[PDB]
C-alpha cells in the first residue's frame, strides 16, 4: 500500500454502501462534496447535519438518521462521488 | 506456474497416512478431489481411479494391475463452468453489451422478493389440476359457470415483449415464481411462452426458452401455463411443413404448456387446422382466436369487418372445435362500446367461452375491459400495474377497483398484485436499455391501425433512412397500402408487410395508380412479393389480379395454405447432424429448436459452449459485469452458490490482454 | 447410517470435520454469519447457509432454534458441534435429537453431569479422585474416545503446561519426565471416572499433577484444539472416529480399525502451536486487516489442520 | 365553489363522515353562498369509477348548478371515472392533451374522445386539432426531462393511503434523506 | 443550470408550431364573449342547457404542474397559443 500524495484528488474509488445495513449513509445523487461538518468517533443527535454535497448547482444537506456516534467518515472537501458510494457510517 | 517439456514433470507428491489401509486409501481419493488444476490435462482422474478400483482395497494386487483393468480408463473432460463464467463477466465488464450504454454499473435499489414456501404451493388445486381432472372440454365448461371475471396474467410474456423488448431473463420471473403462484391461485392462465420470447431467449439472451417453460412449470404447478401460437409456424420465422408443428406442440404441452392461443394473421380459418389438430392429440386447450381489425361502430369503416363477420368467423371456429374463443385486439382497436356490442353478440352467437385480450396502446383499455365485462366476457388479459399500460395491456390492479360497485368483480388478490407490482417496478429498472420512447396514449391508431410495437419500430426505420422528416406521409401511407392490399388484418408479419410498403412507396415516391404503371420495372420489397404469392396464407378480400401480377413479375402464387407445398422434415438428419456438432446425445427440444432457428440455435450452442449457463446470472451482472471491489453470487442449488469478487483491472499489455484479478470461492485467480 | 452432515462451528475445525465426513463418503453442510461471508470454512463444504441474516455475527453461531432449521431444511441427519461454541450445551443436544438428527458427541446427562463446576467433582468422589489442598504443577489430560456398544479406550495424556493466564500456548504429546508408571496412574485414573458413568464419544479428563500424585481438575465433553497432537503419535483419527461412533459402529470394528487396549501406543513425540494473531507489542491482542502475503511450510512431521489465513 | 374529494362513498366502512349526504350537504351550502359552478377537486385521484356516477348523480338532484369535476388519472381509472360521471350527466370535465395526459395528470383527451363513440353524450372538441397540439408538446416535453416525475405506472395503492398529486414520489423521496427508504411501506402506513 | 443533468445542448426533433392567423382568431365567438354578453350567471345557465360534454384544458397549469415540476415556460405556451384558441375554440375554459 502507498499513499498517492495529491495527483488524483477526486479519483479515489469510494467503496458502496451496504443497502441493507441501516448504518450505512450511500449518496442518492452524484455530485461533489462541499462541507464535512462531522468526524470519526463524534457523537451526534437525529437530524444533525453531517455533509454538504453539490449535486447541479444545488447544495444537499446530508443529515444523523437517528441518535449515534460516527465510526467512518469516506469523503473530504471537493471530493466527486457516485450514487450509492458510502459516505457515513453511525450507531 | 510454467510447465516445459525438458523435465520429468512432476506436479504434487502426494503421500497419505492411517492406522488401517482401507483409511489411508480414502484420505488419498479426498485428497485428490480436492485437488484442482485448470489450464492444463493432468492426471488426477486417473490416480482417483486407481484408488477406487475395489481390485487394490484389498491388496493383493499384481504387476499386470493396469493391464487387466478396462474400466480404469474413462472419458470425463470435467468441464471448468467457473472459469467460462470469469470469462463472460470479464468480457461484459470491459467491452460491453449489445444495445446497452456503455457505463458504469448502474446503481439499483433492493428488490425485496416476497416468497410462498414450496409446501404451501403444493397444497393449492388451481386450473391447472382442473384441466388433470376434468379435460380441457370440462374446463371450458367450468369457464362459463363462473359469475367473476377470471384473468390471464401477462407479465411474463407479452407485457414486456410490448415494453421492454421481449428482454426480461428467465432469472427475474423465477425469483417471483413461488410469489406468483399464491397471487395468482385463481387466475385462469398464465402467459408466458410464445411470441417472440422463443426466438429472443435463444438470440439476445443467450438462455435456453425450454428451461424458462420448465423451471416456471415446477414452481407454479397450480395455474394454467398459456403460449402464443402463430397458426403458420408457431414460433418459428418462415413456413414450416406440418410434422414440425406437430412436433412443436407435442413438444411444448409436455414441457407443461396447457392453453395454446391459435392465431393467423390473416384470419384465415384453413390455416389454424394443423396447430388446432397437434393441440387436440396433446390433450391440451385449444384457444381458436379472432385478431380484431376495422370499427364495427362505423358502418363507413368497411364493408367486410362488420358485426356479422365476426359472428360467422366466432361460429366457424366453434365448429372447428377449439374450447375457447379468443379475442385478440392487437393493435388496441376495440373501443368499449365496439367491445359491449361484439362480445355481447358473440356470446349469443356461440357457446364457447370468451377470452378477450387487448392493448392500452389509445389508453381505453380498462373502459373496453369494464365493457366487455358488463357483455359478460369470461376471461381477459392483464398485467401487474408496473408492467402495464400504452403499448401493454390494461393494469390489473386498476380494474380491481374499477369494477367496484358494479355487478362482476374481478377474481384476484390485490394485496399480491400489489406487492408483485413493487417487485417488477424495480426489476423493470435493469432494463432501461430497452425502454420504448412510448410515454403517452396515442388515438392515431385508430386511422393507421398499426399493431403492437410497429409505431415506434417503423419511426426508427423512417428515420433510419431519409423519411424521419415526413413520418406523416408513411402514417398515412400505412393507412392506404391497407386498403390498396384490400383491407386486410395487421399482425405479424402481415403488418411488416403494410410497413414495408409504406416506406417503400414513400421512398420512391409511389401513387396508388403509379404502382401499376411503373410497377414492370419497379422491384417491390421481399415481404410484399411473399405476400402476393400466398406464403404469408390468403386475405379474406383476396388479392387485385393487378397489384399482384405487377408485383410477382412472372413468378406463381400459392392456390392451397403454403404447409401443403413443403417437404416434410427427416427430424433424423437434424439428429445426425447436431450429434455430430454437439459432445453426443441430444434432445428433441433441440432438435424442434434447430428446425424453427438453425443459424439463432447454433449460435445459443457457440455461447453455450463459451460461457456456460447465463440465465443463472443476475440481469444487472448480465449486462454490466462487475465494478471493482464488488463481490456478486451466483445461486445454483440450496448452497451451492459460486462467490465471485473482482478486485482489479491490469492496463492492456502488448497484445492489447486485460488482466483481471478474481477472488472465486476464497481461490485467487486470473483471467 | 448418517447420509448428510453440518457442522455447527467455523474456521479450523468446521475444515477438519469435512476433511473426515467426505472421506466417509458423507455430504457435508456448513453455516456461516455476516462477518464470515468469506470464511474458507464456508466453501471447504458440499452445501453452505446464512445464519441469522438479522442478527449479528457474534451471536449468530450460538443461535440454538436457527442452526437447526438450516438442518431441517437440507435433510441433515447429524450435526458436529465441534469446539468452544455450543459443544457444551446441554439444550442443543436435546433440541437435536428431538428433531431426529444426531448430535455428535456425549449424552445428554454427561454435559449436564460435567457442565456445572460442582458437578463434575460429585462424579469424581463417587468414582475416587482427589481434588482439596498445588506448588510446581505439571498440566496433563488424557485423551478418552468410548462408543455406544459400551467399549472405552484412552489416547495417552496431553502435556498441557505450558500456558500463560487463561490460556494453552503450547502441548507436547506424550509427556517428557515423567516416569512411565506415573503417566499409567494417571491414565488409568482417566479411565476409571469414563468406563464408571460410561462415557460415549470424545473426551478430556483434566489433571493437576504435583511431584507424584494425580489430581481431577474438570472434563472437557468434546474435542479440543490440542488433539491433534495425540492423533499423530496414536496414529488413530479422532475426528473421524466421532463420526463413526454416531452412526452406532464398534471401537474394534472394522470400521474404525481402533487398536486394543494393549495396542494403543505412541510413535515418538509431538509438539502444536497455535498461530493466532496475539503480539507481545500489543500483549496478545488481536488486530484487523488483509493478510496481504501468506507463507505456509509442509513437509514430513508437519501437520497442518489450517483454517482462516490465506490470500488476503 | 370547490369540493375536495375524500374517502370513498362506495364504502360505509371507510368513513362515517365523508358520506354521500356530506356531499349534497357541502354542495347545497355552497350553492347558497351563490358559486356559479360547482366543482368537484379530486386531487388523489380517489373518485371510483361507480362512485362519479353516484356523486354526480345525486349532486345534480341536489343543486342547480352545473358540475364541473376535477381528477388525476394516477390510480389509471381516470377516464372510466370521466365516462361515468358523463353517463351521469357531468357538465365539464377537465382533461388534458395526449402527451400531457396520464398517470399524477388529467385523463387525456385525445382518448376520452374516442372512448365516448356510440354512447349517448360526446365530447365538444376538435380531435385532428387536438392530436395536433399532442404532437407539439411530446417534443417541447423533451425540453423537460430534467424535470420528469418518477411515476411510471398507476398506482392503485392510492386508495388505502391517500397522497395526493406527486407526493407518494416526494415522500419517499424524503423517507431515503431519512433513512427509512427501506421502509417506505411503514411510512405510508403510517401516513394512513 | 441549476437541476440540469450537464449534457452538451441536445439534438431535438424540430417541432414545425402549428399556427392559426390573428385575423380569424379574432372573428371567433366562443365563451369570453358569453361572459361579455350574459355575464357570470348567464354562463352558468348556458352550460346548464348544453347536452354535449364541456372540457376544460389544464395543459397549461395542472398537467405540467404535476409531470414535469412546474417548468413549463412561456415561450412554449405562447408558441401554439393562436393554435390552442382554434382547437379548444368550444372548450368551457383553458387552465
Ligand atoms: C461483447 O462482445 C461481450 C460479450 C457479451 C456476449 C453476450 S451473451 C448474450 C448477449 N448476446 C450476444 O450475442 N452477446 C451478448
Ligand atoms: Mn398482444
Ligand atoms: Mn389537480
Amino acid at each position: 500500500y502507498i499513499k498517492d500524495e495529491n495527483v488524483h484528488t477526486n479519483a479515489n474509488v469510494k467503496p458502496k454502501a451496504d443497502k441493507s445495513n441501516p448504518s450505512h449513509i450511500g449518496a442518492q445523487m452524484p455530485g461533489s462534496v462541499t462541507e464535512v461538518k462531522v468526524s470519526v468517533g463524534e457523537t451526534v443527535k437525529a437530524n444533525q447535519p453531517l455533509l454538504i454535497t453539490e449535486a447541479m448547482k444545488m447544495e444537499t444537506t446530508i443529515q444523523a438518521p437517528f441518535d449515534g456516534v460516527i465510526k467512518q467518515v469516506t469523503v473530504n472537501n471537493g471530493d466527486t462521488i457516485a450514487t450509492g458510494d458510502l459516505l457515513i457510517e453511525i450507531e | 506456474a510454467e510447465i516445459s517439456p525438458y523435465y520429468d514433470s512432476l506436479l504434487v507428491k502426494l503421500s497419505t497416512h492411517a492406522i488401517s489401509f482401507k483409511q489411508a486409501e480414502e484420505k488419498m481419493v479426498r485428497s485428490l478431489r480436492e485437488m484442482r488444476i485448470r489450464g492444463v490435462k493432468t492426471n488426477i482422474p486417473f490416480l482417483i481411479n486407481v484408488m477406487k478400483n475395489k481390485k487394490f482395497t484389498s491388496g493383493d494386487y499384481t504387476t499386470k494391475f493396469i493391464e487387466e483393468t478396462p474400466e480404469l480408463f474413462d472419458i470425463q473432460p470435467s468441464l471448468d463452468r467457473g472459469t467460462k463464467t470469469l470469462e463472460y463477466i470479464g468480457n461484459v465488464t470491459i467491452n460491453g453489451f449489445p444495445n446497452v450504454e456503455k457505463r458504469p454499473k448502474p446503481d439499483y435499489e433492493l428488490a425485496s422478493i416476497p416468497t410462498v414456501s414450496s409446501s404451501k404451493i403444493a397444497s393449492f388445486s388451481g386450473t391447472k389440476q382442473l384441466l388433470d381432472e376434468v379435460g380441457p372440454k370440462g374446463v371450458a365448461e367450468w369457464v362459463k359457470k363462473q359469475d367473476d371475471v377470471l384473468l390471464t396474467d401477462t407479465t411474463f410474456r407479452d407485457a414486456h415483449q410490448s415494453l421492454l423488448a421481449t428482454r426480461v431473463r428467465t432469472k427475474d420471473m423465477i425469483n417471483i415464481a413461488s410469489k406468483t403462484a399464491d397471487v395468482f391461485k385463481d387466475g385462469f392462465s398464465l402467459e408466458m411462452w410464445g411470441g417472440t420470447t422463443f426466438d429472443v431467449a435463444y438470440n439476445f439472451l443467450k438462455e435456453n426458452p425450454w428451461e424458462r417453460l420448465e423451471r416456471l412449470r415446477k414452481a407454479i404447478p397450480n395455474v394454467l401455463f398459456q403460449m402464443l401460437l402463430r397458426a403458420s409456424n408457431a414460433v418459428g420465422y418462415k413456413n414450416y411443413p406440418d410434422n414440425v408443428i406437430h412436433k412443436f406442440v407435442q413438444e411444448s404441452a409436455k414441457a407443461g404448456i396447457d392453453v395454446f392461443r391459435i392465431f393467423d394473421s390473416l384470419n384465415w380459418v384453413d390455416q389454424m387446422k394443423v396447430a388446432n389438430e397437434a393441440v387436440q392429440e396433446a390433450g391440451k386447450i385449444s384457444e381458436g382466436t379472432i385478431c380484431y381489425t376495422g370499427d364495427i361502430l362505423n358502418p363507413e369503416r368497411s364493408n367486410i369487418y362488420t358485426l356479422e363477420y365476426y359472428v360467422k368467423l366466432a361460429k366457424e371456429l366453434e365448429r372447428e372445435g377449439f374450447h375457447i374463443l379468443a379475442i385478440k385486439d392487437m393493435a388496441g382497436l376495440l373501443k368499449p362500446k365496439a367491445a359491449y356490442e361484439l362480445i355481447g353478440e358473440l356470446k349469443s352467437a356461440v357457446d364457447l367461452p370468451i377470452h378477450l385480450h387487448t392493448h392500452d396502446t389509445s389508453g381505453n383499455g380498462l373502459l373496453t375491459y369494464k365493457q366487455a365485462i358488463d357483455a359478460g366476457v369470461d376471461i381477459i388479459d392483464t398485467a401487474v400495474a408496473s408492467m402495464s399500460g400504452l403499448t401493454s395491456q390494461p393494469s390489473a390492479n386498476s380494474l380491481y377497483y374499477a369494477l367496484n360497485g358494479f355487478p362482476r368483480h374481478l377474481r384476484t388478490d390485490i394485496e399480491g398484485m400489489e406487492s408483485l407490482s413493487h417487485y417488477w417496478s424495480t426489476v423493470r429498472t435493469y432494463y432501461s436499455d430497452f425502454e420504448s420512447d412510448i410515454k403517452s396514449p396515442n388515438t392515431e391508431i385508430y386511422q393507421h391501425e398499426m399493431p403492437g410495437g410497429q409505431y415506434s419500430n417503423l419511426s426508427q426505420q423512417a428515420k433510419s433512412l431519409g423519411l424521419g422528416e415526413r413520418f406523416d406521409e408513411v402514417k398515412d401511407m400505412y393507412r392506404r397500402v391497407n386498403f390498396l392490399f384490400g383491407d386486410i388484418v395487421k399482425v405479424t408479419p402481415s403488418s411488416k408487410v403494410v410497413g414495408d410498403m409504406a416506406l417503400y412507396m414513400v421512398q420512391n415516391d409511389l401513387d396508388e395508380q403509379s404502382v401499376i404503371t411503373d410497377g414492370y420495372k419497379l422491384d417491390f420489397p421481399e415481404s410484399v412479393v411473399s405476400f402476393f404469392k400466398g406464403e404469408i396464407g390468403q386475405p379474406v378480400n383476396g388479392f387485385n389480379k393487378d397489384l399482384q401480377a405487377v408485383i410477382l413479375k412472372g413468378q406463381e402464387a400459392l392456390t392451397a395454405r403454403p404447409g401443403e407445398y413443403l417437404e416434410p422434415v427427416d427430424f433424423e438428419k437434424v439428429r445426425e447432424l447436431l450429434e455430430e456438432e454437439q459432445q453426443g446425445p441430444v434432445t428433441e427440444q433441440d432438435i424442434i429448436s434447430y428446425v424453427l432457428y438453425p443459424k439463432v440455435y447454433e449460435q445459443y450452442i457457440q455461447t453455450r459452449n463459451q460461457y456456460g449457463n447465463l440465465s443463472l446470472l443476475d440481469t444487472p451482472t448480465f449486462f454490466f459485469g462487475m465494478r471493482n471491489g464488488e463481490t456478486v453470487e451466483i445461486e445454483i442449488d440450496k448452497g451451492k452458490r459460486l462467490i465471485i469478487k473482482l478486485e482489479t483491472i491490469s492496463e492492456p499489455d502488448e497484445n492489447g490482454n486485460r488482466t483481471i484479478y478474481y477472488a472465486m470461492n476464497g481461490q485467487a485467480r486470473r483471467i | 447410517q448418517i447420509k448428510k452432515l453440518l457442522v455447527a462451528n467455523r474456521g479450523e475445525i468446521a475444515i477438519r470435520i469435512f476433511r473426515a465426513a467426505a472421506e466417509l463418503d458423507i455430504s457435508t453442510v456448513a453455516i456461516y454469519s455476516n462477518e464470515d461471508k468469506s470464511s474458507l470454512h464456508r466453501y471447504k463444504a458440499d452445501e453452505s447457509y446464512l445464519v441469522g441474516s438479522d442478527l449479528g455475527p457474534a451471536e449468530s453461531y450460538l443461535n440454538i432454534e436457527r442452526i437447526i432449521d438450516v438442518a431441517k431444511q437440507a435433510n441433515v441427519d447429524a450435526i458436529h458441534p465441534g469446539y468452544g461454541f455450543l459443544s457444551e450445551n446441554e439444550q442443543f443436544a436435546r433440541r437435536c435429537a428431538e428433531e431426529g438428527i444426531k448430535f455428535i458427541g456425549p449424552h445428554l446427562e454427561h454435559l449436564d453431569m460435567f457442565g456445572d463446576k460442582v458437578k463434575a467433582r460429585t462424579t469424581a468422589i463417587k468414582a475416587d479422585l482427589p481434588v482439596i489442598p498445588i506448588d510446581n504443577p505439571k498440566h496433563i489430560e488424557v485423551q478418552v474416545i468410548g462408543d455406544e456398544h459400551g467399549n472405552i479406550v484412552h489416547l495417552f495424556e496431553r502435556d498441557c503446561s505450558v500456558q500463560r493466564r487463561h490460556q494453552k500456548v503450547v502441548e507436547v504429546a506424550p509427556s517428557v519426565g515423567l516416569s512411565p508408571t506415573l503417566r499409567q496412574r494417571i491414565c488409568d485414573a482417566a479411565i476409571q471416572l469414563m468406563e464408571n458413568i460410561k462415557y460415549v464419544n470424545a473426551g478430556t479428563v483434566e489433571f493437576l499433577v504435583s511431584g507424584d500424585e494425580f489430581f481431577f481438575i474438570e472434563v472437557n465433553p468434546r474435542v479440543q484444539v490440542e488433539h491433534t497432537i495425540t492423533e499423530m503419535v496414536t496414529g488413530i483419527d479422532i475426528v473421524k472416529t466421532q463420526i463413526l461412533v454416531a452412526a452406532g459402529a464398534d471401537l474394534f470394528g472394522e470400521e474404525i480399525n481402533m487398536p486394543q487396549q494393549k495396542d494403543i501406543t505412541t510413535l515418538g513425540y509431538a509438539i502444536q502451536c497455535r498461530i493466532t494473531t496475539e503480539d507481545p507489542l500489543n500483549d496478545f491482542m488481536p488486530d484487523t486487516g488483509t493478510i496481504i502475503a501468506y507463507r505456509s511450510s509442509g513437509g514430513f512431521g508437519v501437520r497442518l489442520d489450517a483454517g482462516d489465513g490465506f490470500q488476503g
